[PDB]
């Protein structure tokens, strides 16, 4: 029927992708976005920091550069929130993430998670 | 003649599969399941793309939609002479036999078949779509 | 399962793609095509729209006000109105660097501002506006008069308020008091106005709400008019010396026609324009008092229509039946108003530009160049709106039953004709204007400028002299001195007239040569192709021989599938969205030409204009290319000025232009196919699967597609346009 | 830096290019919208309004297409 | 004279436009030989310009402030002040060639309609019935006015398809 | 779903149901004409609305009409 | 040879014919009486 | 007098761009994708 190739059906990657919080599949959804959150805000705060318009500019481009992940990691959560609103309205085991209150906790989790790995890069950097 | 009943437990053809199989729809939604007889094992077209090999004897397949399974039939009746037939499948295991329908091909005419969707009427003594305005929605003149 | 969006299509809600989006947002104000929709709740859902439409435009008018009493500089505009560039509003981007801060920092601004083109400053000068204060008081008004119409247009939805079927039906009523009330009273008022405010403050003496009822418009303060003395209203006028908005010069008078402009604004008397309006005022009022209503007096329409049938039946039945096919149906009615609405439109074009009503409005060139463009494109859409609603009435609301032969029966049983005809004229038109102009090229190229074919425009030319133009030499009528219609006027309109129209400075009726000719004949080919496309389009809406049941697909449909040859825009929509085309490029043309011979004659230079409109070459080198210099220079390696926007827009417009040819060549099969390859590339990706998508993917229907390309390229052109227009001329001057 | 900004335009212009021509050829017998598209031949202009529209859905047309960016490209 | 023009023999921007074009083509004489082909043709084309000029003033033609002649379409206009051949003689001289063609074509497909197969005699032109029917042409506006008044010109409302309406 | 009416100008052919992709017409006994068979649409709610039985029908005007009506997935040949 | 003239009165060649004669026709007019804008 | 103050355009031009369109697109998604009961 499907097609199976090593890519798709490698163990090491199998077992990789079950090791990621999102396929952990038993664990609180909220602190799924915590771990989930904190991973890409710290990763987020790169760019806008090496490459925004006050990049140059000295004692301010790492503050510029966190206010501005923290920002869009607040966006990314208002739009987890609409996500789980609009996708869970009615109806192994069923993962409690997929439903209106996991997916709700789940970008709780999310926010505090990227504001504290915003918080954490920028101090990083000090 | 009887309505068949799907035999989950049937051989398929020798493929190697392919990217234009079954998607997300089949396991929620519904898919299609096409059974045949074949007299002897011969190569075939998958409507999906690919070279498939069908067995000697019965012969089943999944496809998404119901056009990929009357494309397989039309392919088979026109080659190899045979006659496939199709059912609708649900997630819940609900089996719906679709074609042919009454047993015999609608391409000649059995009796028994009530006609449906019937005007006895030609086009040109169809009303104007002044006398359909106002209606419960958006109604065409031969629709009445 | 079924969703909630849209309410008004049931067949849409249970739609699972994103098809049901689109269609429930362009479904949503054809209401005809709602579900359970009725005839009294139609009206009723009309009028509740009519009153948002007008709350929304009093809430722009006040917005415009506000921004230029707050941001602008009108205070300052009013004392030195020829060198001192109208403000619109600030410029608050934290995307400005700091040259582009100084860049768009003019006009006497404390900061970025951007200059007004739409010339509200000389309207609001004209009118009687002086300081920010009074600006201020009309946005509140505007504002709370915008508040009124909305809340009005909530009441009338509720019940105890809504209006039944029958009163949306007194055709007699409503025309007498839109003709009395809404024309006449309102006309009068404005007489009012100019007479009480806008006269004195022309004069130097302020008239507001605080002293308006103990100054006297007129020294004689209401005897002449009650005595039937009116000619002492137009007694010592305004001398060819006074200073608009000082006393030195000024006059008495307050109701007099002399004709022509204003030596100094360069704008009609405010004298004469007052009592245009009251002239026009008496007749509307008088107007206003011909259909019988409550009273036995009056007129019955259906009357009328049905006593008006030719006696040799050259016209058949007349108009009989012809006032229940109007007042039963609203597409009728709307395609009479776009059509009537659309003309008045293009009238206000020519006569703006032509005969300058605000003061100080001729020598801002921009602000002519816009106003002129925008009203002639707002009237070419309205044009084609009012055709595609009567494609719509044929196909709705058309009964051949009670139009049994009357003219509206007959202009379908001959509509081969019509469509022939019009094809004859536009064949005619486009190989002859297109032959003399490559003949023009040809002879131009081979270095012979003496062959080519110039015909000179004898017929506008002999127009121009009856009017008193004396530069051709016909000397008859207006251009001869001892004709009866030069004599009659000599001491009303003439003389300032006639010497309004014999300077070559103003734009009142230009001289004109075989240039002019052969770009009328251009315009004279857009408009008969569009009408064309459009009176081809609503004809054949009821069917053709290739689809003789088309009235039972509706006004828009997809096709009628490959077979018979191909029925790719075989629907009326489709006649329409061709049409658009053309009328996009007709207004191209006209827009084109009238900007051209205003660029050079305000650079001094009409000989530049008469010597390269006979040729294409002309028009695309000493035109297109020589008048985007500036425009393309607003940004480059070196550093920016203030019409750096213009250029991003200009950047814009083509990639807008562009972007909507995709949508007009490549058409829905490749799309559909490119899209389930993304679906499935969605559904076999891991850490992305686990977000599913609520709507189906797929791709945009025919029509939509249709609707879409056209959309982007009509905003790309317009856009395109206006940012070359306003630049080159704003830079030029 | 304006040779690099050119040379990656041209390698997006021709991988579009070679986007609609391989996808004229593998997709020019069956697909997911249209499964006997072989039966419909090469050159043909649709399979009608229906499935929301199947307008061009021939190789021919991805080739007509793919002039159009082979023109842009060049 | 006619909408404020002055004739071309009397116009300075014509005469001007005619030395600028002579003056030219002189310049590009002026670097070949004396006896060389590009100097006979320069020669040529400075002899075609003088004529064209004088042919164009000796006409009547009238000039406007650009020194190009302008051409008068107005009939009364035309034949009161001497420009009937700009616009008026080459109007009916259009109108006799082009209602030639027309009248051809129209007998060549009556002619041809009364046939076995009209079609193939569409495809695969017949000369000779094409060469007579073009040569008895020459009498097409009184064979036009005699089927006009005959009724055979045109068809019939019944007999011509139209749609449902 | 699409509307699919079949007129009495059928001549009782078979072209439309052996061009019928979807399984949508078919044949059922009826006196009207000299075949004795008339075009059927019992099974509109599997109409995608290719018109490909249009295209097939061989009177004038055509026997078999496609109106396009709602839209669902199996109107929409979605196999998603 | 009755073919071949069969096949010289197709459309195609005949219309080439045709437009070469009356092409050559108003050259030879225009050489003749070279810059003709009057009557 | 009517004037607003020096600091608007720094507060509405932001809100007018940013969080006006962000809390309508919210909310107009939301509507779009309910579900009927
Ligand atoms: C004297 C009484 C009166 C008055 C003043 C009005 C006034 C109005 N009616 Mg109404 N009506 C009346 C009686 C009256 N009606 C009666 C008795 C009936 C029952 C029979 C109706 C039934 C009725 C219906 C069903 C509707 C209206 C509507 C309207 C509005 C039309 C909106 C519009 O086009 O803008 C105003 C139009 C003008 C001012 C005329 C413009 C003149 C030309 C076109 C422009 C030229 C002017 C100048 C050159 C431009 C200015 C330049 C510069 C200032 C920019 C308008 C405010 C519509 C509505 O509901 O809107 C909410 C509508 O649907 N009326
Ligand atoms: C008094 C004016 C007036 C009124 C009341 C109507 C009313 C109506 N029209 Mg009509 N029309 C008009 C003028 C008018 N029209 C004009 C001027 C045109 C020419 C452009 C048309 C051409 C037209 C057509 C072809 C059709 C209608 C249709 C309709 C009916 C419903 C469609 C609808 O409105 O849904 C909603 C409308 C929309 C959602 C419009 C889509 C958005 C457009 C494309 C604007 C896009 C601008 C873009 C966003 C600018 C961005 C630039 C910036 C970002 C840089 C409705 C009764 C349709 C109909 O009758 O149904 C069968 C029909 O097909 N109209
Ligand atoms: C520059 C582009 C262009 C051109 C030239 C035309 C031209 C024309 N359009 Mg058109 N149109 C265009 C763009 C264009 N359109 C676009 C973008 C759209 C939107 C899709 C439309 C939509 C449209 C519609 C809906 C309609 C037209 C119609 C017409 C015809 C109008 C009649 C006429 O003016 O006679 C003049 C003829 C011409 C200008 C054609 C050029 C003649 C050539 C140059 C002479 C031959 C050259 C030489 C002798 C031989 C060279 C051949 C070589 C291979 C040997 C005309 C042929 C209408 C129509 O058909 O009228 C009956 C019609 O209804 N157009
Ligand atoms: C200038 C007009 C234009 C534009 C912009 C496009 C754009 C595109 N075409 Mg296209 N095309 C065009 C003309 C155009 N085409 C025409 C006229 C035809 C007819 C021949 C085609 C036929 C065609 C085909 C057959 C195909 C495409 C494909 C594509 C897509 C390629 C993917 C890509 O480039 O990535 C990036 C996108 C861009 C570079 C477009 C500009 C995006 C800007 C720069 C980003 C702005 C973002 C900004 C922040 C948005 C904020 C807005 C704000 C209001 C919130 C792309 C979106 C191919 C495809 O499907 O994709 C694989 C495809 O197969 N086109
Ligand atoms: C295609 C449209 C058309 C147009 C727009 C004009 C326009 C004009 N024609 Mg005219 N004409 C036309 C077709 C047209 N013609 C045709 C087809 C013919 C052939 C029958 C004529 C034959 C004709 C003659 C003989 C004369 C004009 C004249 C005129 C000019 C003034 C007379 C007038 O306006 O009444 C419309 C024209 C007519 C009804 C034709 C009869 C002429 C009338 C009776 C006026 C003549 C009286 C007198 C000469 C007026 C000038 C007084 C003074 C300045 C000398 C005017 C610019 C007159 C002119 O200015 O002479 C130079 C003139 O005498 N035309
Ligand atoms: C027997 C030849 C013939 C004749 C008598 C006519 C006559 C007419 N045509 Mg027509 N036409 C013809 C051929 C002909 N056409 C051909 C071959 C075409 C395809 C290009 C067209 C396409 C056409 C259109 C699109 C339209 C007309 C229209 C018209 C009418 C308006 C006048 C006109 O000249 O329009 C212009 C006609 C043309 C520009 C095409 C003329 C082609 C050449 C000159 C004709 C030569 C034919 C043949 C080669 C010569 C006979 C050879 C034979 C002896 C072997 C008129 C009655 C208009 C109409 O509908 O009526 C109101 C109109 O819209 N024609
Ligand atoms: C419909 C548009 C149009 C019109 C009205 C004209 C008209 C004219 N052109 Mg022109 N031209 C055009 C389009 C047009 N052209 C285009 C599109 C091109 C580009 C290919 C050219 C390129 C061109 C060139 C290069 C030249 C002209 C020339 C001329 C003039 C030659 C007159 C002639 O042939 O002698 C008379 C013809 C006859 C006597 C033949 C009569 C027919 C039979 C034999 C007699 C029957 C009559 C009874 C004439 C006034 C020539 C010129 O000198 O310009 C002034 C010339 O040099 N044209
Ligand atoms: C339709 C008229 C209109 C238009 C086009 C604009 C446009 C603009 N205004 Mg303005 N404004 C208006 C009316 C208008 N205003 C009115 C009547 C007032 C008095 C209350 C103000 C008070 C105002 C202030 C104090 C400021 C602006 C500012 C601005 C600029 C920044 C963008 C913005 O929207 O800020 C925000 C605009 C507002 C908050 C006013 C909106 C209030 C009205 C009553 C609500 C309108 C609802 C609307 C019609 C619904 C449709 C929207 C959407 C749902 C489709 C922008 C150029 C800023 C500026 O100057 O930048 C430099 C700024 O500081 N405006
Ligand atoms: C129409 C409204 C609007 C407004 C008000 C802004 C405002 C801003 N933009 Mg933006 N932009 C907009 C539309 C808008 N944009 C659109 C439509 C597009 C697509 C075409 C873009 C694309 C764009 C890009 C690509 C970039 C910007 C950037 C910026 C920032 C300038 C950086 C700076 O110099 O200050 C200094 C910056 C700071 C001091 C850091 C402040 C961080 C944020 C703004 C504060 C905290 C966020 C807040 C609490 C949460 C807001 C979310 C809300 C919606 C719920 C600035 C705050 C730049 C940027 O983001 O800077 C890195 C930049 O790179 N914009
Ligand atoms: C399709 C349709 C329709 C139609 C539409 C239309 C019809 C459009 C158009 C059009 C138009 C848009 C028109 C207009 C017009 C105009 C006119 C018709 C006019 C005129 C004129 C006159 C008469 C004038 C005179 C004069 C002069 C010359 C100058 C001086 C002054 C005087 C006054 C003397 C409707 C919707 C109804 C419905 C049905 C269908
Ligand atoms: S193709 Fe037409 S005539 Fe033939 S069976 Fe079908 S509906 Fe009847
Ligand atoms: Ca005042």
């Amino acid at each position: 029927g499907m097609l199976e190739t090593p890519v798709t059906s490698a163990p090491i990657v199998a077992t990789y992708l079950s090791n990621l919080p999102a396929y952990r599949t038993g664990v609180a959804p909220v602190l799924r976005g915590v771990e989930i959150g904190l991973a890409h805000g710290f990763l987020l705060a790169g760019p806008f920091i090496k490459l925004g318009p006050l990049r140059n500019v000295p004692e301010t481009a790492e503050i510029a550069g966190s206010l501005s992940a923290a920002g869009l990691v607040l966006i990314l959560a208002l739009c987890l929130s609409i996500y789980g609103s609009a996708q869970f309205q009615s109806t192994v085991a069923r993962d409690p993430l997929f439903s209106a209150d996991g997916w709700s906790e789940f970008a709780a989790g999310f926010l505090v998670g990227g504001e504290a790995g915003v918080a954490w890069a920028y101090v990083c950097t000090q | 003649w009887t309505v068949p009943t799907l035999n989950p437990d049937t051989p398929s053809p020798i493929f190697g599969g392919s990217t234009g199989g079954l998607l997300r729809k089949a396991q929620t939604e519904e898919f299609y399941v096409i059974t045949w007889e074949a007299k002897k094992e011969q190569i075939f077209e998958m409507p999906t793309g690919g070279a498939a090999i069908m067995r000697q004897g019965p012969n089943l397949l999944k496809f998404g939609k119901k056009e990929q399974c009357l494309a397989l039939t039309t392919q088979l009746r026109n080659k190899f002479k045979l006659t496939p037939c199709f059912y609708r499948v649900f997630p819940d295991g609900k089996v719906q036999y679709l074609h042919p329908a009454d047993g015999v091909y609608p391409e000649k005419v059995n009796a028994g078949r009530v006609g449906a969707n019937q005007n006895m009427r030609r086009i040109g003594q169809n009303v104007n779509p002044i006398k359909v305005k106002f209606s419960g929605r958006m109604m065409s003149p031969a629709e009445i | 399962a079924t969703k909630l969006f849209p309410k008004f299509s049931q067949g849409l809600a249970q739609d699972p793609t994103t098809r049901r989006i689109w269609y429930g947002l362009a479904m949503a104000h054809d209401f005809e095509s709602h579900d359970g929709m009725t005839e009294e709740n139609l009206y009723q859902k009309i009028f509740a729209s009519h009153f948002g439409q007008l709350s929304i435009i009093f809430l722009w008018t006040s917005g415009n006000l506000f921004h230029v009493a707050w941001q602008g500089n009108f205070e300052q505009w009013v004392t030195d109105p020829v060198h001192i560039r109208p403000i619109a509003h600030a410029i608050w981007d934290p995307h400005f660097g700091q040259p582009a801060v100084e860049a768009f920092t003019r006009g006497g601004a404390s900061g970025p501002v951007n200059i007004s083109t739409s010339g509200v400053y000389q309207w609001w000068y004209t009118i009687g506006m002086r300081t920010n204060q009074d600006l201020y008081v009309g946005s509140v008004f505007l504002a709370l008069v915008s508040a009124i119409f909305l809340f009005a247009g909530w009441l009338h939805l509720q019940p105890n308020f809504q209006p039944s079927l029958s009163w949306f039906k007194d055709a007699e009523s409503r025309l007498n008091h839109h003709l009395s009330g809404l024309f006449g009273v309102s006309s009068l008022a404005w007489t009012g106005h100019l007479v009480h405010v806008a006269i004195p403050e022309s004069r130097g003496q302020h008239v507001g709400w605080d002293n308006f009822l103990s100054v006297l418009p007129h020294p004689q303060g209401l005897t002449p008019f009650f005595t039937g003395n009116w000619a002492a209203y137009a007694q010592s006028p305004d001398t060819a010396s006074h200073v608009f908005g000082t006393a030195q010069g000024s006059g008495q008078a307050i109701l007099t026609f002399l004709g022509g402009f204003h030596p100094q604004t360069q704008s009609l008397w405010l004298t004469d324009m007052a009592h245009h309006h009251l002239a026009i005022a008496v007749i509307f009022i008088v107007a206003g008092h011909m259909y019988r209503t409550n009273f036995g007096i009056g007129h019955r329409m259906q009357a009328i229509l049905e006593a008006h049938t030719p006696p040799s039946g050259s016209l058949g039945a007349g108009h009989k039946g012809l006032f229940d096919t109007v007042n039963n149906s609203l597409h009728f009615q709307l395609g009479l108003a776009l059509a009537s609405v659309g003309t008045i439109t293009s009238l206000v074009a020519q006569h703006m530009y032509s005969l300058p009503p605000y003061a100080f409005q001729a020598i801002d060139f921009t602000t002519q160049a816009a106003l002129y463009t925008h009203h002639q494109y707002i009237a070419g859409f309205i044009m084609c709106g009012a055709f595609a609603h009567g494609a719509i009435f044929f196909i709705r609301d058309y009964d051949p039953e009670q139009n049994k032969g009357n003219v509206l029966a007959r202009m379908l049983d001959h509509k081969e004709a019509l469509i022939s005809h019009l094809s004859w004229v536009s064949l005619f038109l486009g190989f002859h204007t297109l032959g003399l102009y490559v003949h023009n090229d040809v002879m131009q190229a081979f270095g012979t400028p003496e062959k080519q074919i110039l015909i000179e425009p004898v017929f506008a030319q002999w127009i121009q002299a009856a009017h008193g133009k004396a530069l051709y030499g016909f000397d008859f009528l207006l251009s001869s001195k001892t004709s009866a219609a030069f004599a009659n006027g000599q001491s009303l309109w003439l003389p300032g007239w006639l010497d309004a129209i014999n300077n070559n400075q103003n734009s009142l009726f230009l001289t004109i040569g075989p240039g002019d000719f052969l770009v009328h004949h251009a315009i004279a080919l857009g408009l008969h192709t569009t009408t064309l496309i459009l009176v081809k389009g609503a004809l054949d809406a009821r069917g053709s021989k290739l689809m003789p049941d088309k009235k039972d697909f509706g006004y828009s449909f997809p096709c009628d599938g490959p077979g018979r040859g191909g029925t790719c825009d075989i629907s009326a929509y489709d006649a329409f969205y061709l049409a658009v085309f053309w009328m996009l490029n007709t207004i191209g043309w006209v827009t084109f030409y009238w900007h051209w011979k205003h660029l050079t004659l305000w650079q001094g230079n009409v000989a530049q204009f008469d010597e390269s409109s006979t040729y294409l070459m002309g028009w695309l080198r000493d035109y297109l290319w020589l008048n985007s210099s500036q425009l393309i220079n607003g940004y480059n390696p070196f550093g920016m000025n203030s019409l750096s926007v213009w250029a991003w827009t200009f950047l814009f417009g083509h990639l807008i232009y562009a972007t909507g040819f995709m949508f007009l060549i490549s058409w829905r099969g490749y799309w559909q196919e490119l899209i389930e390859t993304l679906v499935w590339a969605h559904e076999k990706t891991p850490l992305a699967n686990l977000v599913y998508w609520k709507d189906k993917p797929v791709a945009l229907s025919i029509v939509q597609a249709r609707l879409v390309g056209l959309a982007h390229f009509s905003v790309g052109y317009i856009f395109t346009y206006a940012a070359f227009l306003i630049a080159s001329t704003s830079g030029r001057f | 830096t304006s040779d690099f900004m050119v040379h990656h335009i041209h390698a997006f212009t021709i991988h579009v290019t070679v986007l609609i021509l391989l996808k004229g050829v593998l997709f020019a017998r069956s697909s997911r919208l249209i499964p006997d598209k072989a039966n419909l031949g090469f050159r043909f202009p649709c399979d009608g309004p229906g499935r929301g529209g199947t307008c061009q859905v021939s190789a021919w047309d991805h080739v007509f297409l793919g002039l159009f960016w082979m023109y842009n490209s060049l | 004279d006619i909408a404020g023009l002055t004739p071309c023999s009397e116009s300075k921007a014509y005469a001007k436009l005619e030395k600028k074009e002579l003056k030219t083509l002189e310049k590009r004489l002026k670097q070949y030989e004396a006896d060389s082909a590009p100097a006979v043709a320069l020669k040529a084309t400075m002899e075609r310009t003088k004529a064209r000029f004088a042919n164009y003033a000796k006409a009547g033609l009238l000039c406007g402030n650009d020194g190009l002649p302008h051409l008068i379409a107005d009939p009364g206009l035309a034949l009161k002040y001497g420009h009937a051949g700009e616009v008026f003689i080459p109007t009916f001289g259009f109108l006799y060639v082009a209602g030639y063609i027309g009248y051809v074509g129209r007998q060549y497909l009556i002619a041809v309609k009364g046939e076995a197969k009209p079609t193939d005699k569409e495809i695969i032109i017949d000369v000779p019935l094409a060469t007579k029917l073009a040569w008895q042409g020459a009498g097409w506006p009184l064979a036009a006015v005699q089927e006009l008044q005959r009724g055979t010109l045109l068809e019939k409302e019944e007999n011509i398809t139209v749609s449902p309406r | 779903a699409h509307i699919v009416k079949i007129y009495d100008t059928c001549i009782g052919c078979t072209q439309c149901v052996r061009a019928c992709p979807l399984d949508v017409l078919e044949m059922v006994p009826w006196d009207g004409c000299k075949a004795s068979q008339m075009a059927s649409a019992p099974r509109t709610e599997d109409c995608v609305g290719c018109k490909r039985c249009e295209t097939a029908c061989p009177t004038d005007f055509l026997s078999v009409r496609v109106y396009l009506g709602s839209e669902s997935t199996r109107s929409m040949g979605l196999s998603y | 040879m009755k073919d071949f003239t069969t096949y010289l009165s197709t459309a195609p060649v005949i219309a080439t014919i045709w437009f070469t004669f009356t092409a050559g026709l108003l050259i030879e007019i225009n050489r003749y009486f070279p810059d003709p804008l009057v009557f | 007098p009517f004037v607003p103050p020096s600091w608007a355009p720094s507060v509405f031009v932001p809100l007018t761009g940013l969080v006006l369109p962000a809390i309508a697109m919210a909310t107009l998604f939301v509507y779009i994708e309910k579900e009927a009961p």
